[PDB]
């Protein structure tokens, strides 16, 4: 039940509250406080979401689907087949997220780590609430925010998208956009660096950090260095939501013409016509 | 009976905590899922019926 | 005219009064 | 009449799709998880109930060991047989009687080196460059490496505990010569003829001097002692890191209790 | 059970309602003697 | 040795404030509702067409 | 040793509230649920057309 | 700490009582239910 | 069983409910002698 | 009863805070569904019915 | 008899935990799933019956 | 004969567990596959009949 | 001390269990199969355009 | 079998129903006897 | 014959379960591509004659 | 060994394993007539096949 | 087989059954042969 | 010949697990790239036909 | 050896592997005849092929 | 070979068959004589 490495750090402490109330672990799982929550919201939000899926039109698992209500109902509070459901399982799965974060910043306090793994999981967080919470409140209603369903929220994806009738030339999108795409090609050579220096091949030595320089020094001239890298993947994970969430809280708040027309700053300056 | 014996080797703290998460979140489970229906909604003026 | 002799109404007084009995009578 | 059509309701779109997740979970499963069990494993149950397989035999979850062989030298196994015992007598009492229950430390966790000033079983030798030579090395022992030019030289800085109190003066840093990368900063302590080593990530250096949020001035003087003057052994960097951050968690008791 | 107008006269008699007391009352009873 | 402080004289003044402070809050929660009863009796007869 | 720091005294202490409880709980959740049903009986027999 | 064979025994005697009493149960549940609800149908008439 | 009007009237007598019995009662039966 | 050494296990202090939380949600809980409703909302005229 | 001796290699503890989180999703499909019915719903008003 | 001896290199606890996860996953796929057919779906009202 | 920590007769006894009850899984299996069939009877004959 | 109306009147000595026991009966009886 | 020799270099428990995963696949396969046509499927009402 | 067996326990894990390959891939033909008498799957040539 | 009528007939004298059974069959025969 | 002297060099273990995902990849693609043909689909009813 | 037997278990692996593989090969031969027996997929040459 | 109704009659004797054998078979032998 224990690593083999593992009894010497599971010493109490380092909760956010609680004490000792709920410092323990289950099995491999730490619990505490937010661990407790983490576990109430995840078990009613689940439940929920199995009922009102019972209710709905369809019980395959891609084709269900639990919508917010519609943009007449305003902030209120929804029938729960009409809304109300997506409303209390949004609030579960907010506190949730939360209860995950801090639960990660009380294992971090007890392993004297840096509390950067809960602050990055703050931006999917962040995006999660641009999404369905501070956009909703500048465009005027929970209506507008994406239903829970494997399939239905791309719909919601696609529709917000065509409704500025080409998303892709949303300038927060073409940032967000590189973003993920450099950060997938970035993790790919770094995962192969770090295997191709430690598994060279038959029988062939593991090779030092000066290989791992080297190597891109010489295919493209420059090599960032082992603690950058991470500090890079780090920075480039985090800018996809970071810089997202510029063009998605600005479509419709601060922009509700087409997005290709946006561009027009650029294509009609008077001095180029 | 040795059925007390379960106590020497299960925590009732986390039984406890495991317990008390788990029947709350079935009674708020079951009051929502009423609180749904037509039928068994307590709260409301009845609806559903001619 | 909601009174005592309401029927419905022992039904929050069971839930509500019942383990209050116990919970003063097993605990204490 | 179609192409793609296998029968009236099977097409290889879906007979693709079920393939492509058998192709993710035979890797994950059969591959990647027995690639994640090279450390650590097999489990160990010091307050178990029954009785598990013995630890030194393939006992089934466990991969078959690989061979790194070393630039340097000779070969490690992973996983690790040599590894896989740990004997310290750790200074820990139970605080109940289950092992997901805490240990509490029965007196100076940070020397001790238990919780967050626990310090692994690595080797006891100096990491080494590529040609060699020992790869983290004060500046005193590498005039070839120096502080680039217009950026801020720590030595003869005071160096400040948690409390605000004057700890030390920064003599020298330590350069990874392999990755051209300052590691530690070494300060001499005051009220001792001794230095300490550590890690730069626990210094906030300005041009007034460097502040220590991780110990207190006064437990500079218990930091883990190097064996030799201008190298350091990999578990010494292991054992001197660890100080300072279990002094993130027991520098003074109110850093082990909760907000509410 | 039914009353004349076919209105809901819910009584200890009404079958379905051995359904919930028997899930209820049964374990009840055998969780109070079983590990007593 | 246990692991709240307690000393078995704390822990009994606690059991005993604890237990009968919640069988007040109850009791008082019982009482508000009996009031809210009189305002609004929220548990409605069956209706007409209800099965 | 116990592997939950409770005695053999306490073992049989906490199990015999426990046990108490727990019948207790469900005891008066088979009254609550017989008044409910003489509010609302759910179960309803089986319709006309239902096979 | 680990388990002993009374230890054992005592367990495996209880575990066994209280699975086949959480069987029995549900199987006298289940005859109530089919009172209420026999659901189960009977083959339709032309179901082949 | 159907009624004399098509009404279905439950019984134990039904076949169909010889299924679910089936399937609870027969391991539960062997499950009670092969194990303790 | 021996209720009493729950307290020995459980410190008090850490249960009241973490109960105080709790019944404060289910307060808010309930507060805002009743207020969602309009047979028994309190603080808007009455609507749903003739 | 020696079914008692799988205690001595397979943890109660760990049978129990896994029959209690198991049962309880399996309980929980087959609730929902009848209420997902028309023929076996038994909160909402009967459905599904001409 | 010696068939036993496979228990001292197939771990009993290892199989266990794998074949409850395994036949569960099994009668999962076949119960709901029987649900989402007309003629063997058992729950619902009689679907695909004239 | 073999892969699994068994002993041989540990390994004999667990052996013999398991071979009983899943002989006696497979056997209720097959009853509670022709129970299911004098319910839905689920292999059709051969209808009669079939080829 | 059907019946003169037509109906199906499922039986034992249905045909098909041996396509399911033979696939769950003789590795059944092979499996009680190889490893016994 | 020198065909046992292969569980001298083959790790019978790996290939048992390898052999478990790819039988229960091609089982999966083959049923439920059956199930996917009008002429061997055996769950459904007929479908595809005239 | 490479895998931790000896010889003798190749042997009979050797014997053992085959017999039940061979078992089992008996009962298949056997279940195949089976089934083939129930469905005759590989239909004959029909009329304008070329 | 195909009956005067024109309806199948299934039966071990069919040609195609052999298609299966000789893919099942064959190898069967030769791994009881060279491994044992 | 020297052909044995391949096995004291390439591997056996990969080669055997190269070759059994290679020869059911292949089988694969054939079994159902013939369902994917009127001409040679032996599940399905037979289309495309005069 | 390079790659762990002991340069008998080779020559030995090597038979059985040659022996497998031709063994495989030649039942893949009379099942093609089979096959084409019951589907001749090559078919001649039609009339105005060129 | 085409009868007279124009229905294909497969058999050995089909001249296309020797295609599929003469891939299969030609290896098959010059393996077994030749790396063994
Ligand atoms: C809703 C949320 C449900 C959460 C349920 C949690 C239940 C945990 C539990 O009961 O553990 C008891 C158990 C008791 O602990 P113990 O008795 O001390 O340990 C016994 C063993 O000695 C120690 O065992 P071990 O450490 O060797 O355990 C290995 C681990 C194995 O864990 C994994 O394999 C993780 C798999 C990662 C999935 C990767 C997904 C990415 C690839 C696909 C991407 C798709 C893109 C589209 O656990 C398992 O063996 C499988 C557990 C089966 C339950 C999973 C549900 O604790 C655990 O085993 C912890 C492991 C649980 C990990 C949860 C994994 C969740 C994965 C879900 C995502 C998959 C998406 C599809
Ligand atoms: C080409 C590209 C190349 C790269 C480009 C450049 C790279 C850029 C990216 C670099 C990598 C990312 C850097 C992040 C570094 C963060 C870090 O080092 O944290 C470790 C550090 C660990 O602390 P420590 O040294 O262990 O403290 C001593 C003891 O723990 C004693 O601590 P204590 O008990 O005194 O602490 C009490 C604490 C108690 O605070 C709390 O318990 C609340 C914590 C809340 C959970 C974290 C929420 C983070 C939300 C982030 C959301 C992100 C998206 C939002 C939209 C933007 O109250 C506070 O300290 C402040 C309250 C809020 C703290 C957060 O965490 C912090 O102290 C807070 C740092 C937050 C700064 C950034 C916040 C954003
Ligand atoms: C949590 C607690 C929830 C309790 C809910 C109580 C409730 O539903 O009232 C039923 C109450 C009983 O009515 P009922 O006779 O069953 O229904 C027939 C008519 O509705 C009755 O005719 P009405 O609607 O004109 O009601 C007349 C109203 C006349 O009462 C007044 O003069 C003003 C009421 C108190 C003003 C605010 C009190 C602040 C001090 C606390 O109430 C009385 O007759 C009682 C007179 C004695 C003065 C009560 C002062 C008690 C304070 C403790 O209905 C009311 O309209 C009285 C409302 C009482 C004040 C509301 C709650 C005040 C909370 C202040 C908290 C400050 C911190
Ligand atoms: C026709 C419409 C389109 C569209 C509509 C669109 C919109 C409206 C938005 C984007 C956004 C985004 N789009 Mg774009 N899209 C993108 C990619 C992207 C992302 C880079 C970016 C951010 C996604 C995001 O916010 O997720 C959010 C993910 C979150 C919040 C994850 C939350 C996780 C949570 C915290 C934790 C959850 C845990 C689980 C519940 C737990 C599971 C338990 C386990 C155990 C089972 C590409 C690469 C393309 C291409 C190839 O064309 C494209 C085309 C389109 N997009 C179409 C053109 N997309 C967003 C953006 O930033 O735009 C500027 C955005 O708002
Ligand atoms: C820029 C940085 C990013 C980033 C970063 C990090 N990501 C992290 C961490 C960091 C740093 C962690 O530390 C944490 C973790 O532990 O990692 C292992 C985590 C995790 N990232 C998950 C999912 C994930 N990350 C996504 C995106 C990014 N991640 C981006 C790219 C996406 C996308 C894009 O879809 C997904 C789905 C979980 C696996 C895990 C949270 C577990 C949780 O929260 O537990 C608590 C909650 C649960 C286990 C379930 C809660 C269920 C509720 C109650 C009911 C459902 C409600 C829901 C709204 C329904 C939706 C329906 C759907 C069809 C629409
Ligand atoms: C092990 O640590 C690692 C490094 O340091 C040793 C890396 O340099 C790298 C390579 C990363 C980089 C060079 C930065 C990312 C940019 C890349 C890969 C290509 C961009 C083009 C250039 C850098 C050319 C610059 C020339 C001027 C990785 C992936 C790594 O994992
Ligand atoms: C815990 C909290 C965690 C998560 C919950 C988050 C909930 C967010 C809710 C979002 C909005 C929901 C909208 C809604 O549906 O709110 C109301 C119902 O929900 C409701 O209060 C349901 C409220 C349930 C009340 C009963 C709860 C009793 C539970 C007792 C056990 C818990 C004790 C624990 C103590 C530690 C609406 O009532 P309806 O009868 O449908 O009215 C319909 C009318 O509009 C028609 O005209
Ligand atoms: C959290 C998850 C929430 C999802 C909803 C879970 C609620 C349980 C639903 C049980 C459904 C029973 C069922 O029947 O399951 C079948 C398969 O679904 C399915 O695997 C449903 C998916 C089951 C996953 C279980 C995993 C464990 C679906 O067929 P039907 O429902 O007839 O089709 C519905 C239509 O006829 C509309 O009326
Ligand atoms: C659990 C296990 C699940 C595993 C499932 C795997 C099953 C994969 C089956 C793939 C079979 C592909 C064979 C295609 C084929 O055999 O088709 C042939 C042509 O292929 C052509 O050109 C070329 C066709 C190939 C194009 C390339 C396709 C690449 C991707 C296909 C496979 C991806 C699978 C990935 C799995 C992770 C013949 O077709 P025609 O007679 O001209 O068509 C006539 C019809 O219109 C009328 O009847
Ligand atoms: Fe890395």
């Amino acid at each position: 039940a224990l690593l083999s490495f593992e009894r010497k750090y599971r010493v109490r402490g380092g909760t956010l509250i609680g004490g000792d109330l709920f410092d323990f672990w289950v099995g491999p799982f730490y619990v505490g406080f937010f661990g407790v929550s983490a576990i109430f919201f995840i078990f009613l939000g689940v439940s929920l979401i199995g009922y009102a899926a019972s209710q709905g039109p369809s019980l395959d698992p891609f084709a269900i689907s639990i919508n917010p209500p519609d943009l007449k109902y305003g902030f209120a509070g929804a029938p729960l087949l009409e809304g109300g459901f997506w409303q209390a399982i949004t609030v579960c799965a907010i506190g949730a997220f939360i209860s995950w974060q801090l639960r990660e910043v009380e294992i971090s306090r007890k392993l004297g780590m840096g509390w950067h793994v809960p602050i990055a999981f703050g931006v999917p967080i962040f995006m999660f609430l641009v999404l369905q919470v501070f956009r909703p409140i500048l465009m005027g209603g929970w209506g507008f925010a994406f239903p829970y369903g494997i399939l239905s929220h791309l719909d919601w994806v696609n529709n917000f998208g065509f409704q500025y009738l080409n998303w892709h030339y949303n300038p927060g999108h073409m940032s967000s956009v590189s973003f993920l795409f450099a950060n997938a090609m970035a993790l790919g050579l770094h995962g192969g660096l770090i295997l191709s220096v430690a598994n060279p091949g038959d029988g062939d030595k593991v090779k030092t950090a000066e290989h791992e320089n080297a190597y891109f020094r010489d295919v493209v001239g420059y090599s960032i260095g082992a603690l950058a890298i991470h500090r890079l993947g780090l920075f480039l994970a985090s800018n996809i939501f970071l810089t997202g969430a510029f063009g998605t809280i600005a479509s419709g708040p601060f922009w509700t013409r087409g997005w290709p027309e946006w561009w027009g700053w650029w294509l009609d300056i008077p001095f180029w016509s | 009976s040795a059925s007390w014996k379960l106590w020497l080797i299960l925590d009732p703290r986390r039984v406890l905590t495991a317990l008390f998460i788990y029947l709350t979140v079935i009674a708020l489970l079951i009051h929502f899922g009423l609180l749904s229906t037509n039928r068994l909604n307590w709260w409301e003026f009845q609806r559903g019926l001619p | 005219q909601p009174s005592i002799t309401d029927w419905n109404l022992w039904v929050p007084l069971g839930i509500l009064g019942i383990p209050t009995i116990w919970i003063a009578l097993l605990y204490r | 009449m179609y192409y793609g059509a296998l029968a009236n309701h099977l097409d290889i779109a879906q007979l693709a799709w079920y393939g492509h997740w058998l192709v993710i979970w035979t890797v994950v499963l059969f591959y990647l998880r027995r690639e994640d069990r090279r450390e650590g494993y097999p489990l160990v149950e010091p307050l178990g109930l029954v009785k598990l397989p013995s630890p030194d035999v393939q006992s089934g979850e466990l991969p078959y060991p690989k061979t790194f062989t070393l630039y340097h030298g000779g070969t490690v196994q992973a996983p690790n047989p040599n590894r896989r015992y740990e004997t310290r007598e750790l200074k820990l009492a139970q605080t109940d009687g289950f092992e997901g229950a805490p240990l509490a430390p029965t007196g100076n966790p940070m020397v001790d080196g238990v919780g967050p000033a626990s310090w692994a079983e690595r080797s006891e030798v100096v990491d080494s460059t590529f040609e060699g030579k020992a790869k983290i090395v004060p500046l005193r022992a590498a005039p070839e490496f120096y502080i680039a030019e217009g950026d801020l030289d720590p030595r003869g800085l005071p160096v400040f505990g948690a409390d605000g109190i004057e700890a030390g003066t920064v003599t020298d840093l330590w350069v990874d010569r392999s990755e051209y990368y300052f590691r530690y900063l070494e300060i001499s302590v005051a009220g001792s003829a001794r230095t300490a080593l550590m890690p730069l990530g626990f210094a906030s250096i300005t041009k007034d001097g460097v502040k220590v949020q991780a110990i207190l001035a006064s437990q500079f003087a218990n930091v883990p002692r190097l064996q030799s003057r201008d190298q350091i052994t990999l578990r010494e960097e292991d054992k001197v890191s660890a100080y300072y951050a279990g002094g993130l968690l027991y520098a003074t008791p109110e850093r082990a209790e909760p907000l509410l | 059970y039914f009353a004349a107008d076919g209105s809901v006269v819910p009584s200890i008699t009404d079958a379905n309602l051995w359904v919930p007391l028997g899930i209820l009352g049964i374990p009840t009873i055998w969780i109070a003697l079983l590990y007593r | 040795p246990s692991l709240t402080g307690l000393t078995e004289e704390e822990a009994k003044e606690f059991h005993s404030v604890f237990v009968s402070s919640m069988v007040l809050y109850l009791a008082t929660a019982v009482i508000v509702h009996y009031l809210v009863w009189t305002a609004r009796p929220w548990i409605a007869p069956i209706p007409k067409g209800w099965v």
